């Protein structure tokens, strides 16, 4: 490609500590590329953080963000580093490193973004939920007390690829996450096949199969 | 602010007092970036020099050309300014980027007092011009060979 | 500094017509030596990094469809997508680069408008394992509905509640653009055994009357 | 098709105080060579991006060039002041130009020092943008009338650089070329 | 990948002028200069001059201010060099070349040298015209040692200009042959010798043939070898 | 305007070695304005090094150039058997002067020259000129001495010598010495001698004869 950008992976740390992430490029023509940083809060817009030149380390900061973050550059490997001295509650968002060839020029080439959160880890609990009477009924499976997002879900271990909905978790009051997945099936097929809710969590490397049956 | 500079031309000490009593800066730089010390030494207003050094002015101040007030003070032929500057702790070995020495200024007009007052506190003899000339040749070049013998006997 | 605003903040039009968005700034964004306005227009499909479409406010980047256009002058600018398609749903953005710093607007969401449809209203209580856990969670579902706006309310023993319900909404559906909304109510076991009858009420423009679903605990 | 090589790729570069202008126009410019030559260590280019300017085309492709000390290569910029910026070369603000610099210690540095590259460091007034003034007129420092002699009261404004191979990384000489693409309002303008 | 083409060889009589042409292809002609360099037979090269491509401003060496004129045309991408008032000491070869030592628009001192050449151009001058050659066999004596070899030769005299096509046994013999460079003498004509080594086996059992053809004078001759 | 002498004119070296060729001027010239050119036998020239340190398009890495001040040097490191040619150093700082050229040849063992002598036949005696030939074969190096003797007398201005280039199959040499003379003075003398001396040959072998044989 004209320019390829890569960043770090997931980041989960307790608040207050330091952090170090890196945006690294590869291609032909890299020497003309200013590197800036863009932040996205969950469910909101975008706001600039800071811009830098990889070569001689010339930096520019947004007026409302001065003194909160550290920007550095390294020309030998052509990388731009961001360092956090203090981590707070408002530091759970997504970040992008954006390339732009010159000042007053657009940020056209982008990375894949990295995620930052802060909470405590715990194992999940999965419970079933069945309907009763009539047309088509929806059976549900819920996961509670899990961290961090996301969760891989399926029915019958990926044997059905239709009529499934997934619920983006919302942070509740007590400080954890939850989800519920529901599938609508006709009342004729409730008593023939076995329904299995299959939940995989890579960060907790746990796979659980739960049998779901109607209650009456 | 700037006014004291031209006030230094008129030697109006009371204006200097009323001005620095209000919180005027002690290390002012003007449009040309010159310190009041050079003009004070040039005009030889002794009492202004003493009152300004009483509060602890920049005794080692230097301009873009590296000049120091002692050079111009010795060039003019001023008696008290050089000795008070020596007493408060100004260096004598100090040389500009061209390597001009105060002994050259002393030998310029045949001013004798400066010679031995610097000889008392360790006047330098290693001064180096464009060709590496010391104080002896420049001292004897001015037509007054008696001055050169003083430094020759002291070395 | 320069602040930016977008209009409208939310938008939804059907398939096959023109979509218009407006971006308004404060200072003139016309350069002195160069007579080209300093605006850029971005798009971002959910779950993906943003991908620029328009740079210098009047051009088209290589590799994008030609069904896009822009206009405007001074401090007000317009973006028009001609014959928007089903795959053009995203969140768009405007950003000036006259001088440091640059700042984007709040953001605009694009949706495909269509006709109202009859939704499905479900409600589910919990089970023995949740009772053993210590909490009680009852979830009200509203499925395949349109428009987005629909009020979901609770009733415990014919009494109102405050600060006890958490509402979650899913994104667009690839099949027929339908949404599902869940309202979950959580409470203590001691409060669970002190209350008997629970009811869910649903109000929507597509419903002739608000729908009530009530039942007593254990029945 | 037009003289891009002959301004970059030559041997003699004048000193800062009397830098050279070179006007290039009536051609089609192939910037692809100025991208990945891997030798321009500070291709920092403001105002207008190099990538997609091929659509754009305008006259007045003024190109200046000179040789300057390595450490103060950063000081050359729009609106940034210092030693060289305030006295010899000052790039106008609200710029639309674009700068290039690279190390050339291999050839422009000899044993014993190359004392051929002078520069000015005193000036009573300042410089208007995109202007160069050359004059070896001396300055009378004090109250002693000076005719042509050098001394405590007579000063030469220009000073000599000292270039050495053993000297530090920031002291080895660098070469700079500054392009400045400007245009006018009159239509029917020649492209490039 | 580029192509440089020059004209064929030339023979001349003193007092006239000579014009040679160089054609270049594979690049836009209006960005590089032309350089002409001559080389005497067996000695180092000498600089004949530089000509630019757009402004027409050239640069000649301090020796040929008034005897050479160089012109170029960009439409046909060609360059002509003419030498006038030539003397008898101008027998040499000439080369056209692409220039990367002086600018084609500015006229500065750049980094590099002539990096593309041509096939060369022979030019010769003499006070004599074309003349048919005379050949002579040179058979080894019968006193040749059995434990060794004997050399037999052909001598060509008064052949002009160069070259001559000499063959043995109508091209059958290819190994052991040696053709010499031409040599000058006071008379200004040309002499040549060719030699082949052979064992004593074929001395008394096979007759050798030596045939010379002159293409410019289109003359064919052949002689036999008999031991004596 | 600058005198340039490379020296020596020949640096014949054995195969698979390195060669440090030199080019030295009188005045001073920077490291920016001298280039090295190559001249293959029976061919057209080329370019080797530009800017006195770098290489042109598509040139192998065996060719390196260095030097400054008043002396420059080209190093070849590895010697393939297609890299035997004349080397020129050329300056262009002020005007331009080419070098003198250096020839590098194969360095091999000693050689034993063999000499043959031939008189002419009467067919050219009917004409107004006469010629006699001496031939030397298989000698190393090119330097050798050949003289004539018309009744043991010294002659000058009537002899010519020629030698071929380096042979591609055996790396040897072959010299021809031709003596031309007038018809009238040919019949006055009878005994003719041709003496050759070479460093690779111990004795000064002389071939003497009479036309009556
Ligand atoms: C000043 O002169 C030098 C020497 O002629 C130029 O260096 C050469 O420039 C050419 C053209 O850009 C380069 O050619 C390229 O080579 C690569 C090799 O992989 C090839 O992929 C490209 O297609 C192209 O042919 C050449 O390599 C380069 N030589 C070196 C040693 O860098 C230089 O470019 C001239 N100045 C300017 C500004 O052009």
């Amino acid at each position: 490609t004209q320019m390829q950008l890569v960043q770090s992976g997931t980041e989960v740390k307790k608040p207050g500590e330091s952090l170090k992430i890196s945006c690294k490029g590869s291609g032909y023509g890299f020497i003309t590329y200013w590197i800036g940083w863009v932040r996205q809060m969950p469910g909101k817009g975008l706001e600039w953080m800071g811009i830098i030149y990889p070569g001689d380390s010339e930096t520019r900061y947004s007026p409302s963000f001065q003194g909160q973050v550290t920007i550095s550059a390294d020309k030998s490997i052509n990388t731009a580093y961001l360092q956090w001295s203090s981590l707070k509650a408002s530091d759970t968002a997504i970040y992008y490193c954006a390339g732009g060839s010159g000042i007053s020029t657009p940020m056209d080439v982008w990375g894949q973004g990295t995620t930052v959160t802060v909470a405590s880890t715990k194992g999940p609990s999965v419970f079933p939920l069945a309907p009763s009477s009539g047309g088509t009924a929806a059976l549900g499976c819920l996961v509670k007390d899990y961290f961090p997002e996301p969760v891989t879900v399926s029915w019958n271990s990926g044997a059905l690829t239709s009529g499934v909905h997934t619920f983006p978790a919302v942070l509740q009051s007590s400080g954890l996450y939850s989800l519920s997945s529901v599938v609508t099936v006709p009342s004729s097929s409730l008593g023939t096949q076995t329904y299995i809710c299959n939940v995989n969590h890579k960060p907790s490397n746990t796979k659980v199969d739960k049998k779901v049956e109607p209650k009456s | 602010g700037k006014k004291l500079l031209e006030a230094a031309r008129a030697g109006q000490d009371d204006e200097v007092r009323i001005l620095m009593a209000n919180g005027a800066d002690v290390n002012a730089l003007d449009l040309f970036g010159v310190t009041p010390l050079h003009l004070a030494a040039e005009r030889g207003h002794l009492e202004i020099v003493e009152v300004l050094l009483k509060n602890g002015a920049d005794v080692n101040a230097g301009d873009a050309f590296g000049r120091t007030p002692l050079h111009l003070a010795a060039l003019g032929g001023h008696l008290e300014i050089v000795e008070v500057l020596l007493k408060n702790g100004a260096d004598v070995n100090a040389c500009d980027l061209y390597g001009v020495t105060p002994l050259h200024l002393a030998a310029g007009l045949g001013h004798l007092e400066i010679v031995e007052v610097l000889l008392k506190n360790g006047a330098d003899v290693n001064a180096q011009d464009k060709f590496g000339k010391t104080a002896f040749d420049i001292s004897i070049d001015n037509g007054n060979e008696d001055l050169a013998e003083i430094l020759q006997s002291s070395s | 500094d320069i602040q930016l605003t977008q209009s409208p903040d939310s938008l939804a039009v059907s398939l096959g017509e023109r979509a218009t968005i407006n971006c308004k700034s404060s200072q003139s964004v016309l350069y002195s030596s160069i007579n080209k306005n300093y605006l850029a227009w971005y798009q971002q499909k959910p779950g993906q990094p943003p991908k620029l479409l328009i740079y210098w406010a009047s051009t088209r980047e290589s590799g994008v469809p030609d069904r896009f256009s822009g206009s405007g002058s001074g401090t007000d600018f317009t973006l028009t997508i001609s014959s928007l398609q089903a795959e053009d749903v995203a969140v768009y953005y405007c950003q000036q680069y006259y001088s440091t710093p640059y700042t984007f607007g709040q953001g605009t969401k694009v949706e495909i408008k269509r006709t109202v449809a009859a939704p499905s209203v479900f409600i589910f209580p919990p089970s023995d394992e949740q009772l053993k856990s210590g909490t009680a969670s009852v979830v009200c579902l509203l499925n395949n509905f349109y428009p987005r706006e629909a009020k979901v309310q609770w009733k415990v023993d014919n009494a109102l509640q405050s600060g006890n319900s958490q509402e979650s909404v899913t994104e667009q559906d690839s099949k027929d653009s339908t949404y599902s909304l869940s309202s979950t109510l959580t409470l203590s076991k001691a409060d669970y055994e002190k209350h008997k009858v629970y009811a869910c009420e649903v109000t929507h423009q597509g419903l002739s009357s608000p729908v009530t679903k009530s039942f007593n605990r254990g029945e | 098709l037009c003289p891009f090589g002959e301004v970059f790729n030559a041997t003699r570069f004048a000193s800062v105080y009397a830098w050279n202008r070179k006007r290039i126009s009536n051609c089609v410019a192939d910037y692809s060579v100025l991208y990945n030559s891997a030798s321009f260590s500070t291709f920092k280019c403001y105002g207008v991006s190099p990538t997609k300017l091929n659509d754009l085309c305008f006259t007045n492709v003024y190109a200046d060039s000179f040789v300057i000390r390595g450490d103060e290569v950063r000081q050359i910029a729009p609106g940034q002041t210092g030693k060289i910026a305030d006295y010899n070369y000052k790039l106008p603000d609200d710029f639309t130009g674009c700068v290039i610099a690279w190390n050339s210690n291999n050839l422009d540095s000899k044993v014993g020092g190359n004392y051929n590259y002078l520069y000015r460091l005193f000036r009573k007034s300042n410089l208007k943008p995109f202007e160069r003034d050359i004059s070896t007129e001396i300055y009378q420092a004090g109250s002693t009338p000076c005719n042509g002699v050098e001394g405590f009261n007579c000063y030469f404004p220009l000073q000599s650089y000292g270039f050495q191979p053993t000297n530090g990384v920031g002291y080895q000489p660098y070469r700079v070329v500054v392009l400045s693409f400007e245009l006018l309002h009159a239509p029917a303008t020649v492209c490039g | 990948q580029v192509q440089l083409v020059q004209s064929g060889a030339e023979v001349k009589k003193p007092g006239a002028s000579v014009k040679v042409s160089c054609k270049a292809s594979g690049y836009p002609f209006t960005s590089y200069g032309i350089s002409w360099v001559r080389q005497a037979p067996g000695q180092g090269l000498e600089w004949m001059g530089w000509i630019s491509t757009y402004n027409g401003n050239t640069n000649y060496a301090q020796k040929f201010q008034g005897r050479v004129t160089m012109t170029t045309d960009t439409s046909t991408t060609t360059g002509y060099m003419e030498l006038r008032r030539l003397r008898s000491d101008d027998t040499a070869v000439y080369y056209c070349a692409r220039d990367y030592t002086r600018g084609a628009w500015f006229g500065e001192s750049l980094i590099g040298g002539f990096d593309n050449w041509g096939q060369g151009t022979l030019v010769t001058v003499s006070s004599a015209s074309t003349k048919g050659p005379s050949v002579f066999p040179l058979a080894p004596s019968s006193k040749s040692t059995s434990g060794g070899t004997a050399a037999l030769g052909c001598l060509v005299k008064d052949y002009f200009p160069e070259p001559v096509t000499v063959s043995w046994n109508s091209g059958a013999l290819t190994s052991g042959v040696h053709t010499f460079p031409a040599v000058l003498q006071s008379s200004g004509l040309y002499s040549l010798s060719s030699v082949v080594t052979v064992p004593s086996s074929s001395l008394g059992t096979q007759t050798y043939i030596c045939n010379v053809n002159h293409k410019p004078s289109n003359t064919k001759v052949d002689k036999k070898v008999e031991p004596k």
